[PDB]
């Protein structure tokens, strides 16, 4: 919708077949008339790789909405991987609680085992306190 | 000459207050709840009624806000060097190959609680009830499901005057244009 | 299915997840865990329909 | 084939589409329509020849 | 191809130059979107940081039997349940480990008390050994 030799938009937009760009039709046959290159690309072009827009057809279009089969099925996929990429991210956070969780794990059964011997220990000393 | 120093001090205030630093609130990710006095009294077999005091002193903090059932305040408070020094009674005497035994361990035995069931049963592999905890934890849910349908639908009705503002429109303007213009062309 | 809907025929499907069943048998908890999900995914998507509003739908018009 | 570029065609949704059987009743729907459209243009090949 | 992702088998593979892990062009372009810095280094990440790479493609299961063919929403009611479920086990996971955590606080705490009690109680025995 823009041209880059100008900077206006084309009245009547004419597409490159060396390279792909949008042209206007004024524009792009003054730059075939005076050499055979491409503005852009700096390459051969003539008046035939200059591609008109032949839109009309005959056939019928449809809404650009998300109510045809290949436009539905997009939004189909889409909400897949929605819920895909929510996945992902819930997964990391399970592997990465998993990994703290056995952390503390060995680190609560080595508490509470010393946990037992220190008991252990006072009692032996509330022993020998009531040794006398 | 004065604040220079003051402030300084205020600051050295702020850099005594890094050295005391509790845990749980320190990251302040959840709580063990509020209906805290009857899990004591529930409790069997040890620590379980020792985890009584740092729950009833979970409530100080402003977690409260978000219920309070009993309270039971029994603060023992704590110490700097204590902390740092069961730190290093913890972990001098806690060689890797037995924590990847460990990760194995701890990670199947999940997977083997962690079936195929909705609600949490694991417990209920040893207790015996499955529809009632089929029951509140999923009438719950259906609960929180009309809170969010309400807020949801509470913002429907922009997106609705916006949509026959503009798809309205968009619908009536494709159908009039496409179809008579399309037919047409042909004719022509 | 061309054979089949000749006589028009409309297919059908599953359209009794609005129902909300009571308190009854794992179905009621599939129903509700479905639901819940369904309604997350609905509310993503709306507030990402309003974050930037109706200027695609004026792009559309154009 | 030259791949050219194109603003794209702008999908706006309609008023009810967030996943949900939503989604599911338009697959139902979509078929339907096609295959209907299908009838006419093959009823129309046997009358017009 | 074994992608360190989800388990899935990988259709198009990629390898970074600074720390090579088996991810998806697409999403990882997609994530540098959302935020562009590496998530491991947590050090700025750049559009060409990736060197294009081939792939062989695999192969389809393509159900027959072509018949109403309505399993689909079976299929998507089976995937809302899985994750569901996969949501309370993040609950039950976060929860056990604070719970978790707590415990330890306390048993820490406990080692400290107790063993105040066993320094008294050694001190008085050894000084009434002494008397």
């Amino acid at each position: 919708m823009f041209c880059s030799i100008s900077g206006e938009t084309p009245k009547e937009p004419v597409i490159s077949r060396v390279s792909g760009n949008v042209y206007e039709k004024r524009l792009i046959e003054q730059v075939i008339r005076e050499t055979s290159k491409d503005p852009v690309t700096q390459q051969e072009c003539t008046l035939e790789d200059l591609v008109p827009v032949k839109v009309p057809d005959f056939v019928r279009p449809r809404p650009p909405s998300a109510t045809s089969l290949p436009a539905l099925l997009s939004l189909f996929q889409e909400e897949w991987d929605s819920v895909a990429l929510e996945q992902f991210e819930l997964r990391r956070n399970l592997t990465e609680t998993k990994q703290e969780l056995s952390t503390a794990l060995y680190s609560l059964d080595a508490a509470l085992r010393v946990i037992s011997r220190l008991t252990k220990e006072r009692d032996e000393a509330r022993e020998a306190l009531a040794k006398f | 000459d004065r604040e220079r120093r003051i402030q300084e001090r205020i600051a050295e205030k702020e850099r005594l207050a890094k050295a005391r630093r509790s845990q749980v609130i320190q990251r302040d990710l959840i709580r063990p709840s509020v209906t805290q006095p009857e899990k004591w009294k529930r409790s069997l077999e040890l620590l379980k009624e020792m985890i009584a005091l740092i729950s009833s002193d979970a409530i100080n903090y402003p977690f409260g806000n978000s219920k309070v059932k009993g309270t039971a305040n029994k603060v023992p408070d704590l110490s700097n060097e204590e902390i740092e020094r069961c730190r290093l009674l913890l972990k001098k005497e806690i060689d890797d190959y037995i924590q990847f035994e460990k990760e194995f361990l701890e990670t199947y035995s999940a997977l083997h609680n962690t079936s195929s069931l909705l609600p949490g049963l694991v417990i209920y592999e040893e207790d015996d009830e499955d529809v009632e905890a089929a029951e509140k934890f999923y009438t719950n849910d259906i609960q929180r499901d009309l809170a969010k349908k309400a807020l949801e639908c509470n913002k429907l009705e922009n997106r609705v005057y916006d949509l026959v503002r503009s798809s309205y429109e968009q619908r009536n303007f494709l159908i009039k244009k496409i179809s008579h213009a399309w037919k047409a062309l042909q004719t022509e | 299915v061309a054979a089949g809907k000749g006589e028009k025929l409309a297919a059908i499907d599953v359209q009794r997840y609005i129902q909300l069943k009571p308190p009854g048998t794992r179905e009621s908890l599939l129903q509700s865990a479905v639901v819940w999900e369904y309604q997350k995914s609905r509310n993503d998507n709306l507030y990402l329909l309003e974050k930037h509003g109706e200027k695609a739908f004026d792009s559309s018009l154009e």
